[PDB]
């Protein structure tokens, strides 16, 4: 069980990446915060695709996964 | 980004090509070309001028991935920025697309103001 953290989102962007999260795999105790989004990954996905397809977006440095 | 950036607008239905054309034409840009498929692309990017690419994923003869993965393989041309166009959004073609060095991808059909919004961030990811 793997936990991801996305911060300093602009306007739009926790829906947005909420979203595009959400085309990859199954997001589970989703918390989003004004600029900040957080989420429990199932593994099914190398967490360097997620950083792959989340940085058309963002920069790496915005993206945390840690063990939970 | 410059309102002259040219763009090589790439997908085998002719339908969709316009489409993509006018859509560009409502954001301001109208140096717009056409290419039918891979082939026919890389063909005309060597023409040399092109600074933007809008490539469909399935098209006949080389399709969409094989026609990034060559751009980017190239010397001249390796850093362009080329935007996918899928029909879905399946994640084995989303996460190729991200790895293979596309600079994003959009879901069809799409709209102008969606279009829109996908240029936007690769200007400023790419300092355009
Ligand atoms: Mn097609």
């Amino acid at each position: 069980p793997r936990r991801i953290i996305l911060s300093r989102l602009k306007a739009g962007e926790v829906d947005l990446l909420e979203e595009e999260l959400g085309h990859l795999t199954t997001l589970t105790d989703v918390v989003k915060g004004a600029d900040s989004l957080s989420a429990i990954l199932p593994g099914d996905i190398a967490e360097d695709d997620i950083t792959a397809v989340l940085c058309f977006v963002i920069e790496a440095d915005q993206i945390t996964f840690e063990t939970v | 980004a410059d309102k002259e950036l040219k763009f090589l607008v790439v997908d085998d239905f002719s339908t969709m090509r316009r489409i993509v054309r006018n859509l560009l034409k409502e954001l301001g840009f109208n140096n717009v070309e056409e290419a039918e498929d891979g082939v026919d692309a890389l063909n005309k990017l060597q023409a040399g001028g092109y600074g933007f690419v809008i490539s469909d994923w399935n098209m006949p003869n080389m399709d969409g991935l094989e026609l990034l993965k060559t751009i980017r393989a190239d010397g001249a041309m390796s850093a362009l920025p080329v935007l996918m166009v899928t029909a879905e959004a399946k994640k084995e073609n989303i996460i190729a697309a991200a790895q293979a060095g596309a600079s994003g991808y959009v879901v069809k059909p799409f709209t102008a103001a969606t279009l829109e919004e996908k240029l936007n961030k690769i200007f400023e990811k790419l300092g355009m």
